[PDB]
C-alpha cells in the first residue's frame, strides 16, 4: 500500500530516512576496518549509526505522531552528528519532555493540520537549536 | 528471503579445517600472556 | 675532531639532537610535522 | 552428505567471501599513500650514492667477512614476497663460507627471522620489530643506523637485500654493495678530492649508512 | 654552468637546477662554490644557506645537518636531514629555549651529558641570531 | 561408571595422562618454546605409546610400568620413530630379570615409596644400557 496510508507531515521525513537508511546497508561490512577509508563512506557510517539509535523503544508505551515527527526531524537534518552514541537515547528522552512541557501549541498544530507548513519549520529550526546548545552532556 | 542467508559464527560452526585452525591461534596466543601476568603478580607481591 | 667527538656522540646522535633542536623552534601552527617525523615506531628485540 | 552438512559448508564460506572483499579495499587505499611518498624519496636515495658511482672503489680480498641486511614486514598474506629475499640471503652464505669468512646475517622483520632461524641460528646478530604496522620514516632508519654501529662486531664488506618496486603486477629482486669500511675507501681514485681528513671520511661513511636504509624501506 | 640539487627526506627544492652560486655554513669554516670548483666532501652545521639564482635573487633556508658533495664537473648534490624557512618559526620561544638551556650547563653532572647540553646550547644560539 | 571399578595403581598414572592429551589436543592442530613446543614434545611422544599389535593383551602391572615410563618423561630425547622398538625390548627385558618387581604391584594393588625408588633406577640404567 506504501505511501497512500501517511499523513501529509510523515511523508516528508521518512523519505529521506528511507534513503539514508538505504545507502547504509550496503557499506555496513567495512565497519571492522573503517579507519582506513575514505570520508565519503566514514560520513555514511556516522549518520546510520546515529539513525539506527532513534528506532529503538520500549515496551507498553506506545507514542504519538507529531511526536515521532519531532524526533525524526531533528535526526535527519544532521543534528545530532557531534554527539556520541552512548547519549542518544538521554537526549532523546530529555527532549520529548522539555517539547511537551511547554511547547503544546505548536503540537497543536501539526496534530490538526497533518502537515508541516513553512512557519512552523522555522519554529522548529530554533527549537532544536536552542535546546542542543543548553544540553551540556 | 527464499534462498540460503548466512549468520555469526557460522564460520566455527562447520568444525572445518578453518575452525580448528581458528582455535589454536587463540589458545596459543592466550596460553603466552598468563606466564607475565603471573610473573608480575609475584613481583607486585613480593615487593609490598 | 670537536667537543661532541671524545665525548660518547656520535655524529648520527648529533645530527638527532639539532634536528629536533630546530624542530622544536617551529610555529605551533605548522607543528603537525612532529606527526611526519615519528620517529619511535621500531622496537629492539636482541638475540639474549 | 546429508541436507544440514550442504548448508553449514555452504554458509562459513558465504562469510569467507565477504571477509575477503572487504580486506582488498583497504590495501588498495594504503597503496594509493604508498606510492605517493616514492617519488620524493628516490631522488634523495639516488643522489646519497652518486659519489660512489662516479669513482669507482673495489673491495680487496680480506677476511673480516660481510654483514648481510634483509628487510621485509611482519605480515603475510602477500604471495611470495619473503621467500625471494630467504632464497638469496642463503644463497650468498655459501659463496662466502668458500673463502671462508666470519659473516652475519641481520634482518628486519619477523618473518625474516622466523624462515631463516633454523639452519642459520648462530649468525643472527641483531634483529628488529613492529614494522609493517605504520608507513616508514627516516627517524626509524636512524635508529637502525645508530643500534648497528655500536656493535662490537666489525666489518670490511656488507650488502643490503629489498624488493624493488617496479610495477603494479611485477616487482625485481636487487642488492647494493656497501663500502662503508674506511681503509677501502682511501684509494687512488679519491686523490682528485683535496681537502679531506680521516674524521670527515668517518663521518661521511656514517651518513652514507642511514640513507641507503630509509631508501631500502621506502 | 651548474647542476644543483637540494633535497630533503620529505620534499625537493631544486631537481638538476642551474645557478651560478650557492654559499654553504659547512664545517670547518664557511665555503663558496662558483664554476669549476675543487672537488670536496664535507659534512653541514647548523646555518643558513643562500643560492644566488641566475636572474640574481637569492633564496635562503635553514640546515640542521646533513652532506655536500661536488664532483668532476659541476654537479652538487646537497642532502639535508632538515630544510625549513624562517616564516614559521618563531624567535620568542627561541629565546626561551635558549634561556632554559643557558641554566641546564650548570644543571648537568656528567661530561658527556653535558656535551649534549652543549649541543643544544650551540644549536639554539645559532638560530637565534637570524 | 566415573572409575568406580579401577584398580589404585592405575588410577595415579592415567589421571595425569588425561590431562596431557587435552591440553595437546586444544593446540596441536594448527593447519613458545617455555610451553607449546614442550607441549607437542610430550604429546607426539605419548600418542606413540598407545598404538598395539593384534592377537597380544598385556597384563595390568606391565601396562602400568610402559604408562609409567612415559608419564614422568624419562622418553623427552629420544626421536619418536624409535619408541615401539624401545617398547617390546623393555618389555621383554623387565618380564625376564625382574619377575620379582611385578608380583608386589599385583598383590599389594598400588605403588610404594621403595618400589617408586627401585622403577627409576631400573629405568634410567635400561635407558642407558639401550642406546642401539
Amino acid at each position: 500500500v506504501g505511501s497512500a496510508a501517511q499523513t501529509r507531515a510523515m511523508k516528508q521525513v521518512a523519505g529521506t530516512m528511507k534513503l539514508e537508511l538505504a545507502q547504509y546497508r550496503e557499506v555496513a561490512a567495512f565497519a571492522q576496518f573503517g579507519s582506513d577509508l575514505d570520508a565519503a563512506t566514514q560520513q555514511l557510517l556516522s549518520r546510520g549509526v546515529r539513525l539506527t539509535e532513534l528506532l529503538k523503544q520500549g515496551q507498553y508505551a506506545p507514542m504519538a505522531i507529531e511526536e515521532q515527527v519531532a524526533v525524526i526531524y531533528a535526526g535527519v537534518r544532521g543534528y545530532l552528528d557531534k554527539l556520541e552514541p552512548s547519549k542518544i537515547t538521554k537526549f532523546e528522552n530529555a527532549f520529548l519532555s522539555h517539547v511537551i512541557s511547554q511547547h503544546q501549541a505548536l503540537l497543536g498544530k501539526i496534530r490538526a493540520d497533518g502537515k508541516i507548513s513553512e512557519e512552523t519549520d522555522a519554529k522548529l529550526k530554533e527549537i532544536v537549536t536552542n535546546f542542543l546548545a543548553g544540553f551540556e552532556a | 528471503p527464499e534462498g540460503v542467508r548466512s549468520g555469526a559464527g557460522a564460520v566455527r560452526d562447520a568444525g572445518g579445517a578453518f575452525g580448528k585452525k581458528e582455535q589454536a591461534d587463540e589458545e596459543r596466543y592466550f596460553r603466552a600472556r598468563a606466564r607475565e601476568q603471573l610473573a608480575a603478580l609475584k613481583k607486585h607481591h613480593e615487593n609490598e | 675532531v670537536a667537543y661532541w667527538r671524545q665525548a660518547g656522540l656520535s655524529y648520527i646522535r648529533y645530527s638527532q639532537i639539532c634536528a629536533k633542536a630546530v624542530r622544536d623552534a617551529l610555529k605551533a601552527e605548522f607543528k603537525a610535522n612532529a606527526e611526519k617525523t615519528s620517529g619511535s615506531n621500531v622496537k629492539i628485540v636482541k638475540v639474549k | 552428505a546429508t541436507l544440514k552438512d550442504i548448508t553449514r559448508r555452504l554458509k562459513s564460506i558465504k562469510n569467507i567471501q565477504k571477509i575477503t572483499k572487504s580486506m582488498k579495499m583497504v590495501a588498495a587505499a594504503k597503496y594509493a599513500r604508498a606510492e605517493r611518498d616514492l617519488k620524493p624519496a628516490r631522488v634523495y636515495g639516488i643522489g646519497s650514492l652518486a659519489l660512489y658511482e662516479k669513482a669507482d672503489i673495489k673491495v680487496p680480498e680480506d677476511k673480516k667477512k660481510h654483514l648481510i641486511i634483509g628487510v621485509s614486514s611482519d605480515r603475510g598474506l602477500c604471495g611470495a614476497i619473503h621467500s625471494s629475499v630467504a632464497k638469496q640471503i642463503k644463497s650468498e652464505v655459501a659463496n662466502l663460507t668458500a673463502a671462508g669468512k666470519e659473516v652475519k646475517i641481520v634482518g628486519v622483520g619477523d618473518k625474516i627471522r622466523g624462515i631463516l632461524h633454523r639452519t642459520h641460528s648462530d649468525q643472527f646478530l641483531v634483529t628488529f620489530k613492529e614494522v609493517g604496522r605504520k608507513p616508514p620514516t627516516f627517524g626509524d632508519a636512524s635508529v637502525i643506523a645508530l643500534e648497528l654501529l655500536n656493535s662490537g662486531y666489525e666489518f670490511d664488506e656488507g650488502s643490503i637485500i629489498f624488493n624493488r618496486f617496479r610495477s603494479v603486477i611485477s616487482y625485481k629482486t636487487e642488492e647494493k654493495p656497501i663500502f662503508s669500511l674506511d681503509t677501502v675507501a682511501s684509494a687512488e681514485s679519491m686523490s682528485i678530492y683535496d681537502d679531506i681528513d680521516a674524521d670527515v671520511l668517518r663521518n661521511y661513511q656514517e651518513y652514507s649508512l642511514a640513507n641507503i636504509i630509509y631508501y631500502s624501506l621506502k | 654552468q651548474m647542476s644543483f640539487t637540494f633535497a630533503s627526506p620529505t620534499q625537493v627544492f631544486f631537481n638538476g637546477a642551474n645557478v651560478r652560486q650557492v654559499d654553504v655554513p659547512t664545517q670547518t669554516g664557511a665555503f663558496g662554490i662558483l664554476a669549476s670548483h675543487v672537488p670536496t666532501l664535507q659534512v653541514l652545521r647548523p646555518g643558513l644557506v643562500v643560492v644566488h639564482a641566475e636572474d640574481g635573487t637569492t633564496s635562503k633556508y635553514f640546515v640542521s645537518s646533513g652532506s655536500v658533495t661536488v664532483n668532476a664537473d659541476s654537479s652538487v648534490q646537497l642532502l639535508a636531514e632538515e630544510a625549513v624557512t624562517l616564516d614559521m618559526l618563531d624567535p620568542g620561544v627561541a629565546k626561551a629555549n635558549l634561556e632554559k638551556a643557558q641554566s641546564e650547563l650548570l644543571g648537568a653532572a656528567d661530561e658527556a651529558s653535558r656535551a649534549e647540553i652543549q649541543i643544544r646550547i650551540e644549536a639554539n644560539e645559532a638560530l637565534v641570531k637570524a
